[PDB]
């Protein structure tokens, strides 16, 4: 399950 | 896919156990913190000497960058933290207002506000223009081993040894979220994600922990390592591929794979504890520091 | 000398 920590939004 | 981070310098000049290393937002320099009373500077791509800032009259446990990379504040035992100026190396504001230690610090992106924490069990909100306290927020009952802003100011999370991490609104100073963990080991740091969407947070059980604070849920756990002695320094690596690094208290600097939460490096290097590391902004390069046996700070260099 | 190098209680 991938967390994406850098992509604001 | 790993990294290949191989030892590139070893930077020589504290006397004592070096607390806390971090790299000036534009890429130039690191700047390091020391039980020895000063403030180090150092090019962050040669490693190269540039200045000694001193005026604290006790040890440091923490120093931070300003937006712009021309200030400084440095968190002290002495019980104040200190806005300084790189270039000349004076103290523009000596912040006072703690009545213990104070451990951790950091500005907020726009630099005009700083947030310290400390032994007194407090969390801290100064004006940097001013070097007057804006508030004092009752944070924990414990000490606070770590603050950190969002990415646009709007929040602080705060970590303490009573178990706890808070989210505070930055304006009002009011607490938003209360984290549990279904255990309290004391949590020795804490920083919000790049986005401000999650929190890593380190606990004295060898155990890191990538929180979705807003829904209150553990998406990730980082272990392998020792830590239950130490507040050790934790990051979120995002210049090539996506790590969590921290330091040790094996004398190791540890890399993680973000998603897998597999090991995918141990640096060797360091004779004490891997107090603290720090990811550089534009390069793959990790500046790690050790403690009072070692003294020495280490850059390391990758190509993913 | 600094509480960040001091070993916990």
């Amino acid at each position: 399950e991938e967390v994406d920590v850098t992509s604001v939004y | 896919v790993k990294p290949n981070y191989a030892l590139k310098f070893t930077l020589a000049g504290h006397t004592k156990a070096v607390s806390s290393v971090k790299f000036s937002p534009n890429g130039e320099w690191l700047a390091s913190s020391s039980a020895d009373k000063l403030i180090k500077i150092w090019g962050a791509y040669d490693g190269k000497f540039e200045k000694t800032i001193s005026g604290h009259k006790l040890g440091i446990s923490d120093v931070a960058w300003s937006s712009d990379s021309n200030l400084l504040v440095s968190a002290s035992d002495d019980k104040t933290l200190k806005i300084w100026d790189v270039s000349s190396g004076k103290c523009l504001k000596t912040l006072k207002g703690h009545s213990n230690y104070v451990f951790c610090c950091n500005f907020n992106p726009q630099s005009n506000l700083i947030v310290s924490g400390s032994f007194d069990e407090s969390v801290r909100i100064w004006d940097v223009k001013t070097g007057k306290c804006l508030k004092t927020l009752p944070a924990h009952s414990d000490p606070v081993s770590a603050v950190h802003f969002n990415r646009d100011g709007s929040l602080i999370v705060s970590s303490s040894y009573d178990g706890l991490c808070r989210i505070w609104d930055t304006a009002s100073g009011q607490c938003l979220k209360t984290l549990i963990d279904d255990d309290n080991p004391p949590v020795s740091f804490v920083k919000f994600s790049p986005n401000g969407k999650y929190i890593l947070a380190a606990t004295l059980d060898n155990t890191l922990k990538l929180w979705d604070y807003s829904k209150g849920k553990c998406l990730k756990t980082y272990t392998g390592h020792k830590n239950e002695k130490y507040c050790i320094f934790a990051n979120f690596s995002v210049t090539g591929g996506k790590w969590i690094v921290s330091g040790s208290e094996d004398n190791l600097v540890y890399i993680w794979n973000l998603q897998t939460k597999e090991i995918v490096q141990k640096l060797q290097g360091h004779t004490d504890v891997v107090i603290s590391t720090a990811c550089h902004p534009t390069e793959n390069i990790i500046a790690s520091a050790a403690l009072e046996n070692d003294k020495t700070i280490k850059l390391w260099k990758s190509d993913c | 000398g600094a509480a960040r190098a001091e070993v916990h209680l």
